[PDB]
């Protein structure tokens, strides 16, 4: 398949200038070349194009800064050309404002394409290149994004069969949380062009997470593994469904996925936190708070946030470093997602280690809100609400207890804080839990009471007319 | 009041919901793809190139067997039919 060669027409001259596109010379030349030859537009756009495609962007942003100001709108279609001249280097702005990490550098680049932009909403609007150009560009800050959900909406209604504004729409779908629509327009997104990056095939992978269809989701990752093996979140979500698999074998080679990933692209922050996770076990609490720091630092999303500076706060738990880990904890909550909530335990533990008993109580009444089954958040729950001035609370904390105690039968500290409350209604329920609670430290403790159980006792036997036992 | 110690929850230990907790696939809102304007080729449609194996079955729109009569039971019997021929 021949790449094919341009031909320029030749000031004053019949003789046309071809050049090949494999020994093209660099830009450089071309750009005073065709400066001195006075030549259309659309062999600018089509020059723009091919160096484009060589992988330089340098090169196509030079030629096109430099076109847009001696260009020759002396032809039938040169309203055409200039708008598309214009219109291809503001993309080219937003999608590289995009690529960089850096939001100063974002906001630089963002000014000259706001001002591009505008420059060709001035010319032409209705043009469907420029609708689509406008909504990535509305779309990339974020605050705008309405108006690329109305834009691709009417440019997919001009035509059905349009890969770019279907794929908009899906993901403007996908980011409000549009499950069905976001399906049904990436199905049909794909459908409209076969040939296209596999990035767009990966969207399909996670919405299948998102469906819940895991094998579905699994033969998405293999399909997108097979095809490219650059792709870092195609790994990201096998190395992440490896690790829902929980099974040792399955996150051991996750981690090894993981570090593979991360070699490939260290910058993402999403690949970094499960194999720093994994560290934490490795006992090398040193990179683990190096690999948390660095993927809380890295991502711009507050979503993201939720896991590693949970993992450092958590980190930071076994160093013993509670104001900090406390500050960390609070960071992980205040960004969390419903399917979150370590960080919620967590920072209850610090509240409750600072003698914040309530917003303790607090972050533990949310995670039991979220998980009510969970053992220890109970018996925590159970031991705080117990010591509660308030007679409303000492039931719940009652229910806590009992239902700690049904479920653990050798528990000495629920039984006597069950006690401890069941005193001030219930003299035989006391009487009883201590009773327990004293049997299980004769027989597994081995251990004589401690006085204070036994004078409690006595005064029970008081309270109901036990002189002898008293 | 029961002697209690003041960090006995403080401390770090296993938790049951360290072993039962979920992770989640948290990504950019576009999810790594943006729309490739910059190249007319993306831009093309091709109708007459046969669709992908996998794009066919997700095509496949989604809508929201008991064994027991084969089940040997040794005492039980059949039952045959009228036949022309008989003994």
């Amino acid at each position: 398949m021949s790449r094919g060669s341009i031909e320029i027409p030749l000031r004053d001259t019949d003789e046309v200038i071809e050049l090949d596109f494999d020994q093209l010379p660099e830009g450089d030349e071309v750009i005073s070349i065709l400066k001195q030859e006075h030549t259309q537009l659309h062999i600018w756009i089509a020059l723009a194009l091919e160096y484009y495609k060589q992988g330089k962007t340098e090169e196509f942003v030079k030629l096109l800064e430099a076109a847009r100001i001696d260009g020759n709108l002396d032809y039938r279609d040169h309203e055409k050309d200039q708008m598309t001249c214009l219109d291809t280097l503001a993309a080219y702005y937003v999608q590289q404002a995009r690529k960089e990490k850096n939001k100063d550098n974002k906001k630089d680049l963002i000014t000259q394409a706001t001002l591009l932009y505008t420059m060709a909403d001035k010319i032409i609007m209705y043009d469907q290149n420029h609708l689509l150009g406008r909504a990535c560009f509305c779309l990339l800050e974020g605050d705008k994004m309405d108006q690329a959900d109305a834009q691709f909406h009417f440019v997919l209604n001009q035509s059905p069969n349009n890969i770019p504004a279907l794929l908009g729409k899906a993901c403007i779908s996908f980011n409000k949380k549009d499950y069905r629509g976001a399906l049904a327009y990436y199905k049909k997104a794909l459908r409209t062009n076969p040939g296209c990056p596999a990035e767009v095939r990966l969207g399909m992978g996670h919405c299948f997470v998102k469906l819940n269809k895991l094998e579905k989701a699994r033969l998405a990752f293999s399909r997108a593994l097979e095809l490219n093996s650059k792709c870092v979140g195609a790994l990201v979500g096998l190395a992440v469904l490896e690790l829902n698999n929980k099974e040792a074998d399955s996150i051991k080679n996750g981690v090894q996925l993981l570090s593979r990933a991360y070699t490939i692209d260290p910058s993402n922050p999403m690949v970094l936190n499960h194999l720093a996770n994994h560290f934490f076990f490795k006992k090398d609490y040193s990179k683990v708070q190096h690999l948390a720091l660095h993927a809380f630092h890295n991502t711009e999303v507050e979503a993201m946030q939720a896991e590693s500076c949970y993992q450092l706060a958590r980190s930071f738990h076994v160093q013993e470093d509670y104001d900090q880990a406390f500050q960390y904890y609070y960071q992980a909550t205040q960004f969390a997602s419903s399917s979150f909530v370590l960080p919620f335990f967590g920072l209850g533990q610090m509240y409750i280690y600072r003698g914040d008993k309530e917003n303790a109580s607090q972050c533990f009444e949310k995670v039991l809100k979220a998980y009510p089954n969970n053992y220890e958040t109970m018996k925590i729950l159970g031991s705080l609400y117990a010591a509660s001035e308030d007679q409303e609370k000492r039931d719940i904390a009652k229910g806590h207890l009992k239902k700690v105690t049904e479920q653990y039968p050798d528990d000495v500290e629920a039984w006597i804080e069950l006690a401890q409350i069941l005193e001030q209604t219930d003299i035989q329920g006391a009487l009883s839990a201590y009773g327990t609670a004293t049997r299980i430290l004769q027989e597994k403790v081995q251990a004589d009471v401690p006085p204070e159980i036994l004078n409690n006792v006595g005064a029970l036997h008081f309270r109901l007319g036990n002189l002898g036992e008293a | 009041t029961y002697p209690f110690d003041q960090n006995r929850f403080v401390q770090y230990k296993a938790t049951s919901l360290e072993k039962q907790h979920k992770h989640d696939l948290l990504t950019e809102p576009d999810l790594g793809v943006t729309i490739d304007l910059i190249n007319p080729d993306t831009y093309r449609i091709d109708p007459n190139v046969l669709l992908d194996p996998a794009d066919e079955k997700l095509l496949e729109e989604e809508i929201q067997r008991s064994q027991q009569h084969a089940k040997v039971v040794p005492w039980m019997r059949k039952t045959e039919y009228i036949s022309t021929e008989f003994n």
